[PDB]
């Protein structure tokens, strides 16, 4: 015991499950199927009205995301951005690209213990709900972060 | 203490993965055996990155690694 | 202590800690032997118990054992055990300075093909040996609760070590049988590929024979002569394809 | 190679009293030599303030060798030769026997003398006449040594006398 | 080959007192030697504090052989060389004899002396005159030691002294 | 007395060694990102040799003995084969042990004895720290020298003043008997040990902008 | 005791097993020859009767 | 090369009483010879005013050589030869035993003598008769000297006697 670590450093399964429950009841979607994990966040609670900029209060949420991401031993990370149809295709794709870039940059700045990070956006080309009444409040406008836990 | 705390509870260990399995189908953070993927960045011992401590006995404080280099740091010096 | 070792030595300057050491000096002299006894007994008991458990578990799966390592499904037409072949890929050796030797593939004959009487069985290989030891002999026994506790924990350590040793032995045996079976199947595949020469067997026959007291009706003698071997000539080698 | 008069540790198992010489065997428990056994005997000092063991025949198993390193035992954590035994075993017995024999002598003679200045005379009889033989036998036996006895579960420290290879 | 200073077990069946030397035999019942037997004799220490046995003549079956390995015996369940016997054999006998002789002397002399200040005289007679010869004979016989006797069904353990091929 | 000095020195040396080792481990990526060796490693997995340069050489031997030259170049170690490129741990990561055996031989009873014990502990601690720093400096100097020699060899070969090694490979088909076989035998040898040319006619210079 | 070996050793840490074997070694060394004698006499008698 | 009769310091780790000579060991901690040990014995003086240690057999590591430079010990930081221990061990015991035995003799005899001019008679009995044997045994054992004993936790100073290399 005083010669080898009994567990991954700073890892607590009780903490993991508790924060998972807290995030899910907060409203950010979290799914763990098999050895692959996916997390979804609505656009409005993170960005401005179709604007590549960050609301200040969202930094606490980003900190919580980083705290959750610290625990797992991860190799590759993927972040994708999606939005609604506003002006064109190019404009929306550029907006998603910028959002992915900024979120990836901040995550890498934070202590993410991964080796590879991929970032991309796809505008409004992959709708997930027929109900598109609202604008940025629509669920389809979102950001996804996915990976597979290894060993 | 409780590897599967706030979970279903400890079932057994997969030796091939070298990891324990809780009742809920999630790998616990703990370990089973040395034959598992740890992360090692610091370690003890002297005459490292060399032939190791030469098994011969030197009456003086000098200790020499098997490659022939002498490490005063492992040795004791007046 | 040695963490803030300056402060540690400053504290140790007072002689009450030397007084405290005066009593615990005994353990370094006397108590340092009970650990060996505890380790030995724990190792023995754990090894034996693990061996019994693994033997029972192995017996639990009798059918699959032969079902997979059916050697009898690999015997040749004259009750011949096929030889064993080993293959290496991307061979490279550094002999010394200015000396590199490389090759892509290489092959070695490990066990030459010989005759057989009955096909082998896994029980020859993977049957862990078990004899129950029932002679716990102890010379020195703990007299204080502290040394009793350290005896218990060291006994647990020995138990763990015995379990690990048994697992290691099983691993070695299973590796050995894997090696043998892989060699035989590789020989079959290579002989199909036409890189080795199939073994050759001749025979001789004698009719009725013997004196007026000892007789045999027919006396036949079978001797193999061409031990299988690689064919260095290459142009006749045949490859394969799939779909 | 054993240093000139170095310190090793062993364990003793078979015990005996300091009365009758006999073979006693122990086993080294640590150090370079492992599993080694040692046979010897004991010695008796004039003063019972210490007790030590003569250990000479050292046999190390594995190879058929029997070196002749003679060694003793030093009491653990005392760094002294005092032995785990008692020394007051046979003082009170002889003291009481002698004093009682004398008292019998005195009682008989004095109560005979004080007659001038039946059962009383019988007490005189018994004490006066049985005091004398008891007193002389007590003087005969008064020199019995207070023996000591080693214990059967104590380890030992060993200081060597000669060098080996 | 027998290890230098090892322990085996045997069984004792022939009982005898520690009074006269005689052949005492045991039979090895464990270890490599099976069916082998061992003849020897006993000894007497200065006191009755123990009793040990010397075994010298070992006879092994199989071949016509007779080895002469000398070893001693240690009591099972005792870890001591003492023998299961009794040591209070002849204490009270001589004690009472001597004390009674003295008492006779005293009674005769004192009740003869106290006459100035028939059956009484006869008691004086008997006690006084039979005190002396009895007392001196008791003093002569007082030196008889207390013996011990081995039992006829007690096992034994034996540590070895010299090896055999 | 001197026991306090000894124990203070040992403890301070060990403590400083642990501190410096953890500090070194704190920065990993920068370290090897700096001291890459594969980039220098040539095409045949051969470690380039080591060159040393000195300038303005003047030597006096005795009364009336003066020798003077501009520059001197020395070949330190010849090029040799190598499977995996080296690293920096063996050059900088010093060994470490945990001295855990302070014996109670000389123990302070007088208050002045305790005071001098404290001061001797302090000075031994400082001395051990200094020794550890010297050891680190030695390691850094050695590794820097080796790397600089590598760089100098690269620059000289670029300036075309040394002969790049010439390597011959002999290729053979299948080999061995009908029991042991090697499909495609190949032998790699290096013969032309790199060395500096002695004729300046072939020397070519360069000019920045 | 020796079956659940860990528990058996935890128990044998105490001297109750020592005091138990103290008396039992007496019988274990005492009764040995009786077995062989009974075996011999039974073998002889049974062989004769069966014959 | 060592001066003729120079000074050195050593650390003493083991103790013993001045009752039984035996092997003893100390450790030189300073000077050119580092890690060296020294074994020897002690002496018994007629007067208890000092106690010294004989140290000759020097075991120095480096080479398996055993020089036998003989040397003694002095009181650390005192520059004196006396031993830091106790010397009043067995004065009072023998004094009291002797005086009490004499008092018993005197009490019995004098209280019997003054009878002319039963419990008091019994006191006379006991004192007069048990005083004599106690007195003679006490005079027999009165010659016991008071011992001295070193301690196992004090350093020592060693003066050289002969030169070595």
């Amino acid at each position: 015991v005083p010669k080898l670590p009994c567990r991954v450093d700073g890892a607590c399964d009780a903490t993991i499950i508790k924060m998972m429950t807290d995030l899910n009841k907060k409203g950010i979607k979290v799914a763990s199927v098999g050895q692959n994990y996916l997390i979804s966040i609505p656009a409005s609670a993170l960005f401005a009205d179709q604007s590549p900029r960050l609301n200040w209060a969202s930094y606490s949420l980003l900190n919580e995301i980083a705290a959750f991401l610290k625990q797992f031993r991860k190799i590759a990370i993927t972040v994708t951005s999606y939005s609604s149809k506003y002006v064109s295709v190019k404009r929306e794709r550029a907006l998603t690209l910028a959002r992915s870039r900024v979120v990836s940059e901040y995550l890498w700045s934070q202590g993410v213990d991964s080796r590879i990070i991929f970032t991309q956006g796809l505008g409004s080309d992959k709708p997930i709900t027929s109900y598109t009444l609202g604008g940025d409040r629509s669920p389809n406008a979102r950001v996804e972060i996915t990976f597979r836990r290894a060993v | 203490d409780g590897c599967c705390s706030k979970m279903g509870g400890i079932n057994y260990c997969d030796s091939s993965a070298g990891r324990l399995v809780c009742n809920n189908g999630f790998y616990s953070t703990c370990y089973c055996t040395r034959h598992a993927v740890m992360d090692l960045q610091f370690l003890m011992g002297c005459c490292l990155w060399h032939g190791g401590v030469y098994p011969q006995l030197n009456s003086s404080g000098l200790v020499v690694c098997n490659d022939g280099y002498v490490s005063e740091e492992c040795s004791l010096q007046k | 202590g040695d963490t803030g070792s300056l402060a540690g030595l400053q504290a140790m300057a007072d002689s009450k800690y030397t007084r405290a050491q005066k009593k615990q000096k005994m353990g370094k002299i006397r108590e340092m032997a009970l650990k060996e006894t505890a380790l030995s007994v724990g190792a023995q008991a754990g090894l034996a118990w693990r061996a019994k458990i693994i033997d029972e578990q192995l017996n639990k799966q009798a059918r699959n054992l032969d079902a997979i390592y059916d050697f009898n499904s690999l015997v040749l037409e004259h009750n011949i055990l096929p030889p064993v072949l080993l293959e290496g890929r991307n061979t490279l050796n550094l002999a010394d300075a200015q000396s590199i030797r490389i090759s892509d593939r290489t092959y070695k004959v490990a066990k030459q093909a010989h005759f057989i009487t009955t096909p082998p069985t896994w029980r020859q290989y993977l049957w862990m040996d078990y004899v129950k030891p029932e002679a716990p002999n102890v010379t020195l026994l703990p007299k204080t609760k502290a040394e009793k506790e350290i005896w218990c924990i060291y006994t647990e350590r020995g138990w763990k070590n015995g379990i690990d040793q048994a697992n290691t032995i099983l691993e070695e045996n299973i590796a050995r049988i894997k090696e043998d079976f892989g060699g035989m199947i590789l020989y079959r595949k290579l002989l199909a590929m036409n890189m080795v020469s199939p073994p050759y067997v001749s025979h001789t026959d004698l009719g009725v024979t013997g004196d007026g007291s000892e007789i045999h009706i027919d006396d036949r003698v079978l001797r193999i002569t061409a031990l299988p071997e690689l064919n260095v000539n290459s142009a006749e080698w045949r490859a394969a394809v799939a779909k | 190679i054993i240093k000139t008069g170095d310190i090793m540790f062993a364990v003793l198992d078979t015990s005996v009293n300091s009365d009758e010489p006999g073979p006693i065997l122990a086993t080294i428990v640590t150090g370079k030599l492992k599993g080694s056994k040692l046979i010897g005997s004991f010695n008796l000092p004039s003063n019972a303030d210490k007790m030590v063991i003569t250990f000479n025949t050292m046999s190390i198993p594995g190879a058929e060798k029997t070196i002749s390193i003679s060694a003793y035992a030093i009491d653990p954590n005392t760094a002294r030769t005092a032995l785990a035994s008692r020394t007051n075993h046979h003082y009170l017995m002889r003291y009481g026997s002698l004093f009682a024999s004398s008292f019998l002598q005195g009682f008989g003679n004095a109560f005979q003398s004080a007659n001038t200045t039946s059962t009383l005379e019988n007490a005189v009889i018994g004490l006066a006449t049985v005091g004398k033989a008891w007193s002389q036998q007590a003087q005969q036996l008064f020199n019995t040594p207070t023996t000591v006895e080693v214990y059967s579960g104590t380890g030992l420290g060993i200081l060597f006398t000669q060098d080996v290879t």
